[PDB]
């Protein structure tokens, strides 16, 4: 299902140039423009906000994925706690970018938010672990990358928004 | 309890060892028949020496295996045969056992080889379906169900390790008009209003559906629908892994599978 | 569209037999449950006077 | 592991290896008692006489005999009695214009033999420009054939070029 994302291991040049080279390699492999999305990020001292595919959000410091609410359904509750859990610190960096799909797959790269930020990538699959099959895709796409590190021996499971831990880890690495 | 094969192997091994040492000793009774060029008989000598080493190694390997036999031999079953001659007419029992086994093996081999028939042509009940479903449902890890909301025709589905269930709606005896889906993408419980068909997927399992349709037009035996559906479900079960991909690497395409001969390989290549 | 297309297909299949009789004929078999949009048709070669030619 | 007996038997390499009889055949006669060693009627006759004495090498005629009926093979004045063993004349009979026949004189079965040599090349091929260009195309096609075979390859390529001659 929702495969775990991967940190931008490849970092040897300009982030813009890196994204350009990644898109060029994707086009050389052969794909189509599957639209563009965004990956929000706002922490509260913990709960990292975000929204993606569609009208639903997540924010959780450390919990078993309590998400079944949309953007407004959670924003209203957040604003209601103006003194209980209102910990809106400095705005966390958030990436975005387009999305492509070779076949039964999807790819999505990130960009910097303030400029000294990362350019991580995200990929998923259509099966339910299939961690071996998805690897060869990136192996043929780029060099040594995609460690994966899924939650093995658990069936969290299916990785619902579990990538947020690695996201916050990369965000703290600044 | 399949140690009988290893024990027969050990029997053959010791027989071959005896035969080899006898032949080696017999060949040493005379030298080169007519060499006229050299003493190359040393080659055959070293070959026999290595054959002896092979025999010793096989004996050792078989000693390593065949750990031990279980206590209380014969498991108290032939105690009647072990009984006195009063009740034993007992050997007749073993004779009939051997005869039955031999006849069974013979009939099986004959039926198997008779697959290539010579019949140039073939010319001059809502109770078997439930029985067949009950028989097939005794199999493990493959749960089935049926509701049949359309009518006399049969409507059923099967489940696997994942949620990649398969919707198979066919006639009374033979399987036809099937479709495949994956991970609740069909939701054919009360889809819209009831167990809907919708004949669709998200453009990935179309290949699997085509393969299953082709298989349905391939395992269509003239009679014996039970064997037909058994072959069908065995064919279906071969996709429980979808990980390996011989005759290629596991990166050729979306997926790799087409085992109509009980063996999968990279698709789009046959 | 589905209706007229099924009609044309049936017409073509039934006319194929008339257009070629000495040639191996064609048997026709349609499904027993045809959806609104989906449907299926079973067609075999069915060589004349033989049953072991179903290849 | 049992190496002493091996090297010790290997020491007795020279001609005086006969005592093996007295050392082994008593034990062999003790364990084995076989009267059937070679009692059946048998005698060694390696060779008496082996030569053709009747015809050409069998392989060539056997292979060319199975060719198409489009060709026709016969013999010229016998100037290849023993070694050449073949002097053939072929006339392509098909839906195409015929031409001058080849010589077809082969060598031993190694077959580095460009059997036809076009004895009448010059005049019979300068007679007309069409067949001249035909011959030129043939010759250009021949050199690409690695280790061509007069039996099959040469005649096949010749027929192919003659049928392509119509462009």
């Amino acid at each position: 299902v929702t495969c775990v994302s991967q940190m931008p291991v490849a970092e040897g040049k300009s982030v813009q140039q890196t994204v350009e080279l990644l898109t060029r390699k994707l086009e050389m492999l052969g794909a189509e423009k599957q639209g563009t999305f965004c990956v929000d990020c706002e922490t509260y001292h913990g709960k990292l906000m975000y929204v993606m595919h569609y009208p639903l959000s997540c924010f959780a410091l450390f919990e078993n994925g309590p998400c079944l609410i949309a953007d407004t359904n959670f924003d209203v509750l957040m604003v209601k706690l103006k003194g209980f859990f209102q910990s809106a610190k400095a705005s966390k960096i958030e990436t975005r970018g387009t999305r492509y799909q070779y076949c039964d797959f999807l790819v999505k790269v990130g960009t910097v938010t303030m400029g000294p930020s990362a350019r991580g990538i995200s990929v998923e699959v259509e099966y339910g672990d299939c961690w071996s099959l998805l690897l060869e895709f990136l192996q043929s796409f780029l060099g040594s990358h995609t460690p994966g590190a899924p939650a093995v021996f658990g069936n969290a499971v299916y990785g619902p928004a579990d990538t947020m831990v690695q996201y916050m880890e990369l965000f703290n690495k600044i | 309890s399949v140690n009988l094969e290893a024990f027969s192997q050990a029997i053959s091994a010791i027989q071959a060892l005896r035969s080899s040492v006898s032949r080696v000793f017999d060949c040493l009774k005379d030298g080169m028949r007519n060499k006229e060029t050299l003493e190359g008989r040393e080659k055959a000598f070293i070959a026999h020496f290595q054959d002896n080493l092979h025999s010793v190694n096989r004996d050792l390997n078989e000693l390593e295996r065949l750990s031990n036999l279980v206590g209380k031999p014969s498991e108290n079953h032939p105690l009647h045969n072990s009984g006195l001659l009063s009740l034993d007419p007992y050997s007749q029992l073993l004779q009939a056992y051997k005869w039955s086994n031999k006849l069974q093996y013979h009939a099986g081999l004959a039926s198997g080889l008779l697959n290539q028939q010579s019949l140039k042509r073939s010319a001059n009940p809502q109770y078997v379906d439930d029985v067949i479903s009950r028989i097939d449902r005794m199999f493990p890890e493959m749960s089935i169900h049926l509701s049949r909301p359309n009518g006399t025709s049969a409507m059923l589905l099967v489940t696997l390790g994942k949620v990649l269930k398969v919707i198979v709606v066919m006639r009374s005896l033979f399987i036809d008009r099937t479709i495949v889906k994956g991970y609740n993408e069909n939701v054919y419980t009360e889809d819209g209003k009831l167990d809907i068909w919708s004949k669709s997927n998200y453009q990935v399992f179309q290949k699997v559906t085509d393969h299953a349709t082709t298989a349905l037009l391939h395992y269509q035996l003239p009679q014996m629908p039970d064997v037909v559906v058994r072959s069908f479900m065995t064919w279906l079960r071969s996709y429980i892994k979808l990980f390996q991909a011989p005759c290629q690497r596991c990166g050729k395409f979306l997926q790799d599978g087409l085992p109509p001969t009980w063996r999968d390989f990279r698709t789009l290549e046959a | 569209a589905k209706h007229i297309f099924l009609r044309s297909r049936a017409a073509a299949t039934i006319d194929s037999l008339a257009s070629r009789i000495e040639d191996p004929q064609i048997q026709a078999h349609w499904s027993n449950i045809n959806d609104v949009y989906e449907s299926s048709v079973k067609v075999l070669i069915t060589s004349q006077g033989y049953e072991q030619i179903c290849k | 592991q049992p190496l002493l007996d091996a090297v010790l038997a290997n020491i007795r390499s020279p001609v005086f290896n006969h005592s093996l009889y007295r050392t082994f055949v008593p034990a062999m006669t003790a364990i084995h008692g076989p009267p059937i060693t070679a009692p059946v009627v048998c005698t060694r006759k390696r060779r008496l006489e082996d030569d053709e004495r009747q015809s050409i090498p069998s392989v060539l005629q056997g292979e060319v005999a199975r060719l198409d009926p489009k060709f026709l093979v016969n013999l010229d004045p016998s100037h290849c009695s023993n070694n050449g063993t073949v002097h053939l004349i072929c006339k392509l009979d098909d839906k195409d214009l015929p031409s001058v026949p080849p010589l077809e004189l082969s060598v031993p079965a190694d077959y580095p033999a460009q059997s036809p040599l076009w004895i009448d090349r010059q005049w019979q091929y300068d007679a007309n420009p069409f067949l001249q260009s035909v011959h030129r195309c043939m010759t250009s096609r021949l050199l690409q054939l690695p280790d061509k075979h007069s039996v099959t390859a040469l005649l096949n390529t010749w027929a192919q070029s003659v049928h392509q001659a119509c462009l």
